[PDB]
């Protein structure tokens, strides 16, 4: 069911671009190289409760 | 709040306070950036002059992260009334940058369709803030947050003595003694997805709080993403 089958495999944002899932991440990260994680391109990525 | 529990250490980064003149907290509102705070165009009306602090959770005490900052512009919603309290959103504009560290950071802002299929379909979201912890009673000096059911919409339109329009939500419960109050208002919705928190609504309003058979209402954010990028530019 793509983005209605476990959220099409993605760490955030799922599309639905012919037949297949398409993957993206909020500002301030970025696809990884899979197509499905989102990696913070820095310290403090949004959404992220602090640890240190 | 209502119910619930602290934020502990780190767990509601994104929370911010509008404070007053006489430096006490009468509203509010969710970082966004390093610039941008989001809160409700309500609590505009609630003082002349504010400035939005950060990184607080006790507000009894000096925990050493807080850091006051001026509001260099103040960004209403135009579609805003009072007599509706319809497109109750905002955005506030710092003069300094916020310097994120501990217990201050931004929530995530999602896309509308995948946060109105994915995020509002959970089974909760999570409500924040120093407001009121009892209807009749006074503001916290302590960050709580609470996770709050969504709410069927049909259920919730029927529950309200007045009009939710397609701008709003409502979250909470029925009958437990727990929900967002006077104060939290402006204040964070967020939803949880795979540890990652992202915004979902604004503390807006509410017939009391923990009334029975009445609701929390939040302003709908995925209905106004197009209007926060806009803003998070003037
Ligand atoms: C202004 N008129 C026209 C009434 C109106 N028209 C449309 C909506 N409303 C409307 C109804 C009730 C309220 N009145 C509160 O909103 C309120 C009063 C108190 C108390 F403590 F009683 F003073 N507390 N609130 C409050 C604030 C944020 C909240 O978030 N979630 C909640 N349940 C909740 C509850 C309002 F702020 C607007």
């Amino acid at each position: 069911k793509l983005c209605s089958l476990d959220n099409g495999d993605c760490d955030q944002f799922c599309h639905e671009e012919q037949n297949s899932v398409v993957c993206s991440c909020a500002r301030g990260y970025t696809l990884a190289d899979n197509g499905k994680a989102c990696i913070p391109t820095g310290p403090y990525p949004c959404g992220k409760q602090t640890l240190e | 709040i209502v119910g619930g529990q602290e934020c502990k250490d780190g767990e509601c980064p994104w929370q911010a306070l509008l404070i007053n003149e006489e430096n006490e907290g009468f509203c509010g509102g969710t970082i966004l950036s390093e610039f941008y705070i989001l809160t409700a165009a309500h609590c505009l009306y609630q003082a002349k002059r504010f400035k939005v602090r950060v990184g607080d959770r006790n507000t009894e005490q000096e925990e050493g992260g807080e850091a006051v900052h001026e509001v260099e512009v103040v960004i209403k919603h135009n579609r805003f009334t009072k007599e509706t309290y319809d497109f109750d959103i905002a955005v506030l504009r710092l003069k300094t940058p916020i310097t994120f560290r501990m217990n201050v950071a931004p929530a995530c802002l999602p896309e509308r369709d995948w946060a109105e299929s994915t995020l509002m379909t959970q089974k909760t979201g999570i409500v924040s803030g120093f407001g009121r912890t009892h209807e009749k009673g006074r503001q916290s000096t302590r960050l709580k947050m609470l996770e709050v059911p969504y709410v069927d919409r049909n259920s919730c339109k029927l529950s309200s003595s007045f009009i939710i329009t397609q701008n709003m939500f409502c979250a909470g419960y029925d009958t437990k003694q727990e929900d967002a109050c006077q104060g939290d208002s402006g204040g964070p919705h967020v939803t949880r997805f795979k540890d990652t928190y992202f915004v979902t609504g604004i503390v807006s309003w509410g017939e009391g709080c923990a009334r029975k058979g009445k609701y929390g209402i939040y302003t709908k954010v995925t209905a106004f993403l197009k209007w926060i990028d806009r803003s998070m530019k003037t």
